[PDB]
């Protein structure tokens, strides 16, 4: 069913610290059909060197993906993930917060 | 029927596939050597025109040629003594009894004989025919004719027979093939009662070494009554 | 992957049964076994297919006794015929369900179908020759066991007679040989206890 | 800790001409294989992915997946034409097995169409699901007429699949029974209202997915801990978050405990 809207969850592999290198993980899940557009952003500009897991799906047939990229978290820079699916009229950005 | 291909060492042989496969996917080639178990050497992927060889076999040795559609030829380079044997091509078919499952259907077979001797030039089957007995027709009212073929190489030889007008495979017995100074010998006989001792009949022989290439048709005349 | 057929030769009379044993080794949990029949013309004929997850197979006079645990696929030919005499091969598929698969064969077992007893009929001898080669055309006889000997004036080559089967039941043998004397050659046929003279026939 | 083999397939048909078929295999939580439309083979992702299969045995399986991919697209395009179905088609297959002690094994083969269950393989044949959109029965009619495909699916699920799982378990004990110690840390959460404030517990970097996370004031755990999903890391491992709203005062001198396979008995205790 097309009614299945993606569940975007942005996080990092290691505890976020200003300066130190890390990995930004965005887990897009629970969507249907497969055809989805996913871009990881640094201050609204998308990162060219973005890598992802192979598209899979859960027991309930809804798809899931993991998008990752190496980043240097800093106080000034802001990290997000725009996900565009047939399910939504306009692309959806989910900003990453250092805390929570 | 089984063919024979006689070739000298260091040369190449062509084993033609006996099967007619309308929708061939894979053609498997087996070698059966006297006393050993039949084993597949390779298979040919009809779609990607690729030979897939068994582990241990050197590339180049075997090549499945396809000169035209629904035709396959196994080419062997650098022949040696151990290449001699019976060569079959096969396919998974489902089939004459027409089953849901595939069974492997094999060709007639080609007997490869790798010589080095080359002792005699004319190795054709030399006929030494026998005259129909007038003494047998007077008693049991039947005619017998013998056909003896000697000093021909190799030992692969077939036979049949008809009645000139119609293609009838006459029931005739043979003798066991025995070794005679490098070459071989084989004989056969056909008994026909007085009921059909007026119509013509031919003794057909199939061998690799035959003039022009076509099978030798030994014409035998019918029996005659004398007083 | 290995197939063994311990029986090299087997002899059984017509109308009775024969159990051709075979032991295999497979690296597949699910596979298929196939039984083939090789004719003296080297022709390979498929008889029956088994298969691990299946019941014991039966296709006419062919029946498979499949003991998966011991890995045995003993073929049985129940109501033997004379045409049954051939080389029987046991082939294990690798696995035997896909068009790219191979068959792993046993070395083969040769069945020799023994013909039934016949009324002891005398051999009907007849005169036959051409040039140097002269042979006795021996007809319908039982038993086929003949210890025929050759005593001639100009003996060149010694031949051996053929002992097979006739559609009547009593097989007709032929023993050739090239002999310089085109006039007359002496030869006698043995019909057990007595060596019956071939001269009195013709 | 269960290890079932789940062979997942995504076949997307946009037009009568445009088609894309992709797949992947999971031995429990671990992704063992990849199957890209672009490739002529199933990519082995771990050094033990071939199991105890020979290269030739693995090539036999490689052949089954090539023929199947071709045939499955041909068959879908044919069913669409026949059963008059609008072309943005999303077909998914989920197959495999899980082996248990005593040689026991359970297998499955489920098919979904437009994200909904339509049919599955049951014993010897294809059966429709309870909510069968009727055309599925016509499809079943055709599908069950192919005794070869049914015999081949049984071979794959009842025979070769348990053989493959047993082989993989033997081959990859090193990585399957492996343990990786996670790292836990305290973080400041947003205020849902005035006096109220939610507290967040972070745990990241544990390889065997089974884990237990709970908030505690001492030896007695506090009820109100709402944990998130066990989210994956690209770095093979997993990450988990746990939220708990307090009335500000019930936050001073707070403890935490996380039980996992990697930690040699002693649980990771997090304090203020
Ligand atoms: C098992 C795990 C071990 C290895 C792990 C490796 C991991 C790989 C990673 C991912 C894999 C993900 C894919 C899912 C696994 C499925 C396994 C393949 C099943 C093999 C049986 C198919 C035989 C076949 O191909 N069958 C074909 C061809 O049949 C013809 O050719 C044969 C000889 O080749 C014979 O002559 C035959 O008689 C003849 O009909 C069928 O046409 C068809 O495609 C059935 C396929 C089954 C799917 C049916 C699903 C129903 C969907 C239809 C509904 C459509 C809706 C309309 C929009
Ligand atoms: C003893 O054996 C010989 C050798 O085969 C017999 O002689 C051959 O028999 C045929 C037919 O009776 C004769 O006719 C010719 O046959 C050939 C075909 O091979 C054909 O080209 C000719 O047009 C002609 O019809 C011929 O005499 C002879 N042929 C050959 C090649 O040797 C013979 O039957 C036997 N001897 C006696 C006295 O009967
Ligand atoms: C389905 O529709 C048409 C043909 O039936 C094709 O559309 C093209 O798709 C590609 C990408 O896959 C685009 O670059 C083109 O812009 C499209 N061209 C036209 C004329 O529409 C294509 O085969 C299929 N398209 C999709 C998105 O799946
Ligand atoms: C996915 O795999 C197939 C492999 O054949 C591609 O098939 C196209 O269509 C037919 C057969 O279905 C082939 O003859 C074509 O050569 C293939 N087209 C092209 C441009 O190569 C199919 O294109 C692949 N899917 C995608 C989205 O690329
Ligand atoms: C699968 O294996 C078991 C083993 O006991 C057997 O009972 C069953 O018949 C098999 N099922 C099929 C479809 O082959
Ligand atoms: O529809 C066109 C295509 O269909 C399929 C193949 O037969 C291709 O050769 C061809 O490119
Ligand atoms: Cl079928
Ligand atoms: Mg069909």
């Amino acid at each position: 069913m097309i009614q299945r809207t993606p569940k975007i969850q942005v996080y990092s592999r290691h505890p976020a610290e200003n300066g130190k290198s890390n990995f930004l993980n965005c887990y897009v899940s629970g969507f249907h059909p497969s055809d989805i557009e996913v871009d990881l952003l640094k201050n609204g500009e998308r990162i060219e060197k973005v890598e992802h897991s192979d598209l899979s799906f859960s027991k309930d047939w809804s798809f899931y993906l993991l998008y990752y990229t190496e980043f240097t978290p800093t106080e000034k820079d802001e990290y997000a993930c725009r996900v565009n699916h047939v399910t939504l009229s306009q692309p959806k950005i989910v900003k990453w917060d250092r805390d929570m | 029927g089984t063919k024979s291909v006689t070739r000298p060492t260091r040369s190449s042989a062509e084993i033609t596939c006996d099967l007619t496969v309308i929708n061939a996917f894979y053609i498997h080639w087996y070698l059966h050597q006297e006393g050993k178990a039949p084993q597949r050497l390779l298979y040919y992927d009809v779609s990607n025109s690729k030979d897939v060889l068994e582990s241990g076999l050197s590339p180049g040795k075997y090549y499945t040629h396809t000169p035209r559609r629904w035709s396959w030829i196994l080419i062997l380079r650098n022949l040696i003594e151990n290449d001699s044997g019976v060569y079959y091509c096969a396919t998974w078919d489902r089939g004459n009894p027409k089953t849901h499952y595939y069974k492997k259907l094999f060709g007639s077979g080609t007997t490869l004989v790798v010589t080095d001797k080359q002792l005699d030039a004319d190795v054709s089957p030399k006929p030494t025919i026998f005259l129909p007995s007038i003494a047998e027709t007077k008693l049991q009212k039947a005619g017998t004719y013998l056909c003896l073929l000697e000093k021909f190489f190799p030992d692969v030889i077939k036979i049949h027979w008809q009645e000139k007008k119609s293609n009838t495979i006459l029931g005739s017995q043979e003798g066991n093939t025995m070794k005679t100074n490098d070459t071989y010998m084989k004989f056969s006989w056909l008994t026909v009662p007085e009921e059909s001792l007026d119509k013509e009949h031919r003794c057909i022989v199939r061998h690799e070494n035959n003039k022009n290439g076509v099978d030798q048709e030994i014409i035998f005349p019918p029996i005659k009554t004398d007083v | 992957q290995k197939v063994t057929q311990a029986q090299s030769s087997v002899s059984m009379p017509v109308r009775k049964a024969v159990t051709l044993n075979c032991l295999y080794e497979t690296s597949w949990w699910s596979y298929y076994i196939f039984w083939y029949k090789q004719l003296p013309s080297k022709e390979m004929i498929f008889l029956i297919r088994q298969g691990s997850d299946e019941q014991n197979a039966k296709s006419g006079r062919y029946s498979v006794n499949f003991k998966k645990a011991a890995k045995s696929v003993a073929l049985t030919i129940s109501a033997l015929q004379l045409e049954d005499s051939a080389k029987y091969f046991c082939a294990l598929g690798d696995p035997g369900g896909l068009n790219t698969d191979k068959l792993i064969f046993g070395k083969g077992t040769r069945v020799t179908v023994e013909p039934r007893s016949q009324p002891h009929t005398k051999p009907s001898v007849f005169v036959m020759k051409n040039g140097t080669n002269v042979a006795c055309l021996v007809k319908e006889f039982y038993p086929k066991d003949i210890r025929i000997n050759l005593v001639s004036s100009k003996k060149i080559t010694e031949f051996d007679p053929a002992i097979v089967i006739s559609p009547s039941g009593k097989y007709n043998a032929v023993k050739l040989g090239k002999y310089e004397d085109s006039n007359s050659v002496t030869c006698s046929v043995q019909h057990d206890n007595k060596t019956v003279h071939s001269t009195d026939f013709e | 800790r269960l290890f079932p083999l789940r062979c997942l397939q995504i076949s997307s048909f946009a037009n009568s001409s445009w088609t894309r078929t992709d797949g992947l295999a999971w031995l429990g939580e671990l992704q063992t294989h990849s199957w890209s439309n672009d490739s002529d083979t199933v990519r082995s992702l771990k050094p033990w992915s071939q199991g105890t299969f020979s290269d030739q045995q693995w090539e036999t399986l490689q052949h089954i997946f090539r023929v199947y991919r071709s045939s499955f697209t041909r068959d879908v395009k044919e069913f669409a034409k026949m059963l008059r179905l609008s072309y943005p088609l999303e077909l998914q297959v989920s197959a495999g097995c899980e082996v248990h002690p005593g040689n026991a094994s359970n297998n499955f083969f489920h098919v979904a169409f437009q994200g909904k269950d339509i049919l599955s393989f049951q014993g010897t044949s294809w059966e429709p699901t309870q909510e069968a959109p009727l055309w599925v029965n016509l499809a079943i009619q055709v599908l069950n007429q192919d005794k070869w495909t049914r015999e081949t699916v049984q071979w794959l699920l009842n025979g070769t699949c348990p053989q493959f799982v047993s082989g993989l378990l033997e081959s990859g004990k090193s990585e399957l029974k492996k343990q990786v110690k996670p790292k836990a840390w305290l973080s400041r959460g947003p205020s849902p209202g005035p006096g109220r404030l939610l507290l967040v517990c972070h745990v990241s970097g544990f390889y065997p997915k089974p884990v237990w996370v709970k908030w505690m004031r001492g030896e007695q755990e506090q009820q109100g801990t709402q944990p998130g999903d066990i989210l994956p890391n690209a770095d093979e491992t997993w990450y988990l978050r746990a939220t708990l709203d307090v009335v500000a005062g019930e936050a001073a001198g707070l403890s935490c405990r996380v039980k996992h396979s990697s930690l040699e008995g002693q649980d990771i205790v997090l304090y203020w």
